[PDB]
DNA sequence: CACGTTGATTTTT
DNA sequence: ACAACAATCAACGTGA
């Protein structure tokens, strides 16, 4: 029923490690909808548990309802953020390092002797979304939701100033035919009632996302250049 | 002041966050060349000079979160192995290493600032912190200084043969500012004496701190908050407007300009607040924690204390 | 004294910081014309000139870094060579090149003031250092030269010709005054000997050591520390204030200012302060110290010591 | 997991 | 007159 149009400026570079090639991990264009669920909504609506430990400590908690950290909780809430579309971006390569906490370093090979183990010894180049960059994204609820004005993002907890407006009921209408998005969008939180027809994609971790498609189903004309699929939930596909 | 805020904070440490953030703002100040690089150069960004609508467009210097929240971090370490808290002895019943699997899972540095071993158990950083900016332009922020490394008999050649060891560096400039919002989710009353303790007790960042690298924070507020309060950018970008870009201004209007910005921010950022603490409460709430950290007795059982609640949570919730 | 703060120091040298600061608070005062460059010209840097009351911009010369290290280093190194625990001399046992691969990573030097090139990895100095700055502006503090090389008959020209080998350069003028403090981590007792040793036993800083750049370091205060005390900057700020700027005082009343200065901003430090020897206990200190380097026996005794101290370091948790 | 081992590229008026 | 640096930062295989 509410809808709301969120656009996100990043107030300090944004790393995810979403692919890695040798010396260089990079982050992709694209914020990714849970990453952007959990960063709207967990302590004030999923929970936050500071600690893990065991299988839980590596093991993805995403949908499933044994566990606390689930975007399941969501689902009850009547709340769906979609992925985000990049308005204007740039990126930095920046290093990043393990420090020496000892007066002695030696540099030791990853895989040698007292190195064995995958941590981050040594050193490696991060390709970060940086302060120069703006993001789109839309979150529909059920009800009016009093969303933070700053979230986090990424590998490095970096601020995001939300600046958000109510799309009011005079300037959106609801229709169902055949649309394209032009907007992301996550086929795992694809009902029953909408198909996609045509999808163009972004491949990605977790799940790979659609940056533009083409969908049968319902919509709403938020403004008279973009259509939102409508019922959209997450994990609709399980 | 410390006996009123006791009331604030959690009594012991919490499994889930529960959303009551101590937020700390601050005023860095360079006092000696420090040298925020990586990839052989200055770390720099374009920003917007300042909040009030403008077309022109501004490079600052960049500290990244990394660069200030590991000497901070580090500082805390070695006073909980002066304590006796923690030690470096492999032999030891309760080692503690920065990185490896040899990180403790109890030790109030582990519990605040975050530990991840893998299935054997990780942590959340409780401490929360932002990328610091520049006041001013990198133009008006930054100096290049050669150096030179000769042979010990005063010379560039050898056996008649010159050294190639002669490189420029990038430095900052012994006033510049970097205005800072560290926060602390969901801490105890020692939890915020220990990160506190952090923020004033550390004084070296960056590269060379062998030879370089001091930096004076003076700390602005202390808020207590349900939530965020506002970007490093944004309380930077509000100053330099506060300012109307005459950025040469003397250490204690610039503190002061500072402590009016934060409250005409803070009035319009949606967050409740409890407190708000500045100025004169401010000032006697710093000199009742340093009165903790220049005494054996006091430090010795607060800094206990948190071992206890750290250690407590560790077997109780944490990674056992 | 002696005797006593032996009990202070380590038994022996830790992989990692211990707390365990040693702070020494100096004034270095030029005699004989130093020149402190760096591309060319003498190292300046706007700063305000006091902390409090006279809230003035002002540029003060700046001893930058290494120019306050390197001839410590280096006197240090000349007199392990004169005890005869290193070398100069190719295919030695106990060689150490200055700066290049074949430093020794066993020698005091090699440990306390740190390595870096080739392999068998680098080492942190356990002196940590910072850029000094004058307390004066630097109007009051310089002054241009001209030099001349004739040829050696005693003229500018040997066909008719103009050599016109004619240049300025700039000076630092005598009695300008340096505040700084040195910190040391992590010593033993006869590594705090070294150190101060190299403090009180060198005598020339600049460019040109050959013809220029003699100094007189006055010891002003040692200080025990749980941690870094304030900085270069912050001692020279104060100590401006509370001379009104009236910076044409001799020598021993700016010796006895910068003690009271030093105490007063030492009580402002959340650090815990062990020791803080001063005035009357530090010109008792400073004698005891002198007995060694002026001993033949005693010094090689304890520098000898030091030699094995540090090699059991590399040894044990260094280069091997 | 804990022992052991040791070759490769082609060039910026 | 003449230097603009210098090093270090695996990739497997085999047996227990």
């Amino acid at each position: 029923t509410k809808i709301y149009r969120c656009k996100l400026t990043l107030h300090d570079n944004v790393f995810f490690a979403s692919r890695e090639m040798g010396i260089l991990y990079e982050t992709e264009k694209y914020f990714h909808n849970w990453a952007l669920s959990y960063a709207f909504f967990k302590g004030t609506i999923i929970p936050h548990p500071y600690g893990l430990v065991g299988q839980n400590a590596q093991t993805p908690a995403y949908l499933d309802r044994d566990r606390e950290q689930n975007l399941l909780h969501l689902n009850d809430s009547g709340i769906y953020v979609f992925p985000a579309q990049p308005i204007h971006w740039s990126y930095q390569i920046n290093t990043f390092k393990a420090a020496q906490s000892a007066y002695y370093g030696r540099s030791v090979q990853f895989g040698g002797k007292g190195a064995t183990k995958n941590y981050p010894i040594n050193y490696g180049r991060a390709k970060e979304l940086a302060v120069g960059s703006e993001f789109l994204t839309y979150i529909v609820s059920q009800k009016e939701l009093d969303l933070p004005v700053w979230i986090r993002l990424g590998k490095w907890s970096s601020k995001i100033r939300v600046e958000v407006e109510a799309i009011a009921p005079d300037q959106i209408k609801t229709a169902s035919g055949v649309y394209v998005c032009n907007h992301p969008l996550n086929p795992l939180d694809c009902p029953a009632n909408q198909q996609i027809l045509l999808y163009n994609r972004v491949v990605m971790p977790p799940s790979s996302l659609f940056s533009q498609s083409q969908l049968q189903g319902d919509y709403w004309q938020i403004d008279r250049n973009t259509f939102l699929p409508q019922g959209f939930h997450y994990g609709a596909t399980t | 002041m410390l006996d009123s805020l006791k009331s604030q904070f959690q009594p012991s440490f919490p499994r889930l966050a529960s959303g009551h953030y101590v937020h700390f703002l601050m005023l860095r100040h360079s006092q000696s060349f420090p040298v925020f690089q990586t990839d052989g150069v200055l770390n720099t960004t374009r920003t917007q000079a300042g909040l009030l609508e403008k077309t022109d467009q501004l490079s600052r210097l960049v500290m990244f979160k990394r660069k200030q929240t590991t000497p901070e971090r580090l500082a805390g370490r070695e006073l909980l192995r002066n304590l006796g808290l923690t030690s470096a002895d492999k032999s030891a019943k309760n080692l503690c290493e920065y990185n490896g699997e040899g990180s403790c899972k109890q030790c109030p540095d582990c519990i605040l600032y975050g530990f991840a071993i893998g299935d054997s158990g990780s942590e959340r950083s409780k401490v929360y912190s932002d990328s610091a900016f520049s006041l001013g332009a990198y133009e008006q922020s930054h100096r290049s200084f050669t150096f030179n490394a000769p042979f010990e008999g005063g010379t560039m050649s050898e056996a008649g043969v010159m050294r190639s060891a002669i490189n420029e560096l990038d430095h900052i400039l012994p006033e510049v500012t970097f205005p800072t919002v560290e926060s602390l989710r969901d801490a105890t009353y020692e939890g915020f004496i220990y990160v506190l303790g952090n923020l004033l007790r550390t004084k070296r960042y960056g590269a060379q701190e062998s030879r370089t690298g001091t930096m004076k924070n003076h700390l602005v507020g202390i808020v207590f908050a349900d939530g965020e309060i506002f970007s490093n950018l944004h309380l930077t970008q509000a100053l330099y407007d506060q300012m109307g870009g005459e950025l040469n201004k003397p250490i204690s209007e610039l503190c002061e300009t500072a402590a009016t910005v934060a409250q005409d921010l803070l009035n319009k950022e949606p967050v409740r607040k409890s407190e708000l603490i500045f100025g004169a409460h401010l000032d006697t709430l710093l000199q009742e924690v340093n009165d903790i950290y220049q005494n054996d007795a006091e430090l010795t059982k607060l800094l206990g204390s948190l071992y206890q609640q750290t250690q407590d949570y560790a077997t109780e919730f944490g990674a056992l």
